[PDB]
DNA sequence: AGGCCGCTCAATTGGTCGTAGACAGCTCTAGCACCGCTTAAACGCACGTACGCGCTGTCCCCCGCGTTTTAACCGCCAAGGGGATTAC
DNA sequence: TAATCCCCTTGGCGGTTAAAACGCGGGGGACAGCGCGTACGTGCGTTTAAGCGGTGCTAGAGCTGTCTACGACCAATTGAGCGGCCTC
């Protein structure tokens, strides 16, 4: 065999059959979105780092990535992302 | 203590005086009103971001260091005030 | 008879004045009643470092400055020394906004 | 005597990798330290504008009475979403083509 | 008499059809070959991915569209369907370049 | 062994659908050459970079994903080819 | 008993600090290990750049007939260097101004 | 009672003398000049930790500053801040 | 017993031979006694002389696509720069040639 | 059974490999170096002991060298000779 | 207000140490480069068809300019407390 | 996170022209209608290297044991470097 590359294939294909069960989907367009997941991770992973700095915080906490999801993400968008991570952060702190 | 109407504290004179800056010979009448809500959209945009800094900051006053993380986010990077 | 330039000597005289000034040319109270004036939309009883409020305006002069260049290069480019709003559109739309 | 291993992503409802997410923000160098909703929020996030993407691409898959998520569907999609548009106005898609935007200048009388 | 289209007419179903299509409009094997006369111009020898050659040409053709569409904002901000170069340098300061 | 001109193996037609791709009615002949020019330039700024990328990788065969980086170093951020 | 404390920028001789330079970049998480030509690279580097300012800075003093350096002699420095502007096209400087630009345009006749 | 805040103010006087003796300074030069240092050491610094994720190299060193030296500083001052900071490892090393 | 010594030209840094050269001015009758400066600035000097027109016979040798250094190149390099000129106008250069030089009168038309 | 002749060889062969680490050497433009070494040794040594004279010195020290570079060396070179020989009797003052 | 000079402070680093990082070596193997094969896509090219661009004279008008006025800006002053920070 | 303090900001106030505000004779600016040289989209045949599909292969891509250079870290100690100052 070859060496196990981590992709986001699956778990695309989970929340699409979430969001369409009934449509396909491309390895092309699984490759952009594995490009994109990638790179919004690392535009708020560096965002938040930067505001761990900032702040001269040595832990970046969900205030840190929900600051960060507030700068950069436009409007509706980040507030129904508040809505989701927040539902989804109770959700997991009642496990 | 509310304030309504600074937007045209920026005054006609002072568009004139960074046009001349800017190296604007001849402005016509429709560029004052412009000019102020392009810079209303931009001041809104960089204090949003401070604000945001701020309230992350659990901080009551605006310091100039999140102005400069704001200019900096928006790829309008200030140099000398203490950056 | 009152001694009149013709027009655009003056302009221009405030072009080499303003380019050869390195001061603000915004009024600073007016300024700060400004930003507090819609900061206060964002937040509710905002204090204000008077540094700050003058880096918001220095930062903000500049880049109606640099605006300008564009603004005045797209007017040369129209061929008019007459700016008017759709050039600076024009600018702000190509630089992406 | 340990009990059911259980997967973050379920105790968080969702489909994206706690484990993934987590041990990548361990290993990309932004604080040694990471707080524990952080990466739950983070791929809530994530996992919410992916879905939202992936719905407009299969609503532009129906749209082009296609069945297959393209990256055509792609462009259509997220270049037509002004908050996507200007959250990835420097991003280019392979492929994907461009806007059809014609000026209404270009356009005859 | 054979059948001819008016000028533009031609232009346009184009411009309708690759805003339509996404494919490559420039061939892959000269792109190839430039690519490798430039790089022995900064490193001899090199091998290419042809992967690596195809994402700089889609890389090539998106930055070429992005100047093209500031072209055609400069061009009818100066009142015209013809572009010249000087719009293109035009846009070209406009990015910061 | 060296080669000379391919910048011409960007062909003029391939230039003209471009740019009804980038919604160009009507192409000055002036236009092809500078184009040529500055997509010249740019494509020496990318492959500089890539260049650089690739000896700090110490490999002989140039690879996507260095592009990747140096185009999103560039601004120019690509998806379908990262990984 | 003890080694003579003889500083690391010394051992450079460069004014820059060695040891401030290094425990920034550590700080800074960008890797939790440095290799040691980093930081001497980077302080010679930046003592380098900031030379040609500083000449920059003192011949537009020297223009302008006073000894000391304001930020309308950095905005001249700046902005009449091709590969500076380069380096800083988006920066913006407190107090600089302009160049002194004019459009031929604007001229009389 | 009040707490040290670190600057630059020194090093570039000591290189300003170093280069021109009879030269003066203001301060907010000094504010502009300690913009530019921490400015230019972030966006290096930020590419070395791009250089060293890339070539998975947990170390960033010699290599990594010199192509980011040759990634972000262009043409002449680049094959400069070569040579210097080649001659100041060379020297160190035999220091 | 004894300090592990380095060389005075490793002191300053510099490739050229601080003990030659010192040893060559103490020698060379011009002063019996000579201050500590002197023979490493002179050094200084020299090194950086001979490494700018080593520097213009790399890139003259690159212009005409040799890889090696040819007095023909020190001829080229010596005679195209107006200090240097001024250094050694009265100086002779084995087997380098001359500036191609054709005067205007004596080209055709 | 031979003597030893002494050059500039390797020193001179260190600096171009300095500012032109690829670029090959022809014996007799090194002749021709190690003359120009000598001759402007020369023409400095013999500058520094009339200097000596006239300020009735009896040691040369950088002053008189700098003095001479002034003298012989016209502008700019001159003034950058100043510059490196300032920064390397710095720099040996500090070693 | 630069700068300078006496005061403090944390910072910087050497000797050693313990651990892992990646460099070099090395094999392997799979796609890059190379090579000879057929094909209609590319192509570019001269051609006569329709249209682009910016310019003279004019036309209409639009701020730039030149002082006057004026009210609030600016610079100064005395008062309150907010919050920012800093050791715990 | 409770304190807190002190210092830095916020509202108030007694005048000031600097700054804003204003209306007017005025030259300049913007710019379409339309003649006019003209600069290039367009039908469409042709060439040839581009596209296609086809092969032996090895230079390096990538993988795998090594091992030593390699650099971070703790009690300590320093010499530089900063919080102050004042004054020329």
């Amino acid at each position: 065999k070859r060496s196990r590359k981590e992709s986001y294939s699956v778990y695309v294909y989970k929340v699409l059959k979430q969001v369409h069960p009934d449509t396909g989907i491309s390895s092309k367009a699984m490759g952009i979105m594995n490009s994109f997941v990638n790179d919004i991770f690392e535009r708020i992973a560096g965002e938040a780092s930067r505001l761990a700095h900032y702040n001269k915080r040595s832990t970046i906490t969900s205030r840190e990535i929900q600051t960060a999801v507030r700068l950069l993400l436009p409007g509706e968008l980040a507030k129904h992302a508040v809505s989701e991570g927040t539902k989804a952060v109770t959700k997991y702190t009642s496990a | 203590k509310v304030l309504r109407d600074n937007i045209q504290g920026i005054t006609k004179p002072a568009i004139r005086r960074l046009a001349r800056r800017g190296g604007v010979k001849r402005i016509s009448g429709l560029i004052y009103e412009e000019t102020r809500g392009v810079l209303k959209v931009f001041l809104e945009n960089v204090i949003r971001d401070a604000v945001t800094y701020t309230e992350h900051a659990k901080r009551k006053t605006v310091t100039a260091m999140d102005v400069v993380y704001a200019l900096k986010r928006q790829g309008r990077t200030l140099y000398g005030f203490g950056g | 008879k009152p001694h009149r330039y013709r027009p655009g000597t003056v302009a221009l005289r405030e072009i080499r004045r303003y380019q050869k000034s390195t001061e603000l040319l915004i009024r600073k109270l007016p300024f700060q009643r400004l930003v507090r004036e819609i900061a206060q939309d964002f937040k509710t009883d905002l204090r204000f470092q008077s540094s700050a409020v003058m880096a918001l305006q220095e930062a903000s002069e500049a880049y109606l400055v640099g605006l300008f260049e564009d603004t005045n290069l797209a007017a040369i480019h129209a061929k008019r020394v007459t700016i008017m709003p759709k050039d600076i559109q024009l600018a702000r739309r190509i630089r992406g906004e | 005597a340990r009990a059911k291993a259980k997967t973050r992503s379920s105790r968080a409802g969702l489909q994206f990798p706690v484990g993934r997410v987590h041990r990548l923000l361990r290993k990309g160098n932004y604080s040694e330290r990471v707080g524990a909703g952080a990466p739950v929020y983070l791929a809530a996030v994530l996992e919410y504008l992916t879905a939202e993407i992936l719905e407009l691409a299969g609503n532009a898959a129906r749209d082009n009475k296609k069945t297959r998520i393209i990256p055509r569907h792609l462009q259509l999609a997220i270049r037509n979403d002004e908050e996507l548009n200007k959250l990835l106005g420097r991003v280019t898609i392979a492929q994907g083509g461009v806007l059809p935007n014609i000026q209404a200048v270009l356009l005859p009388k």
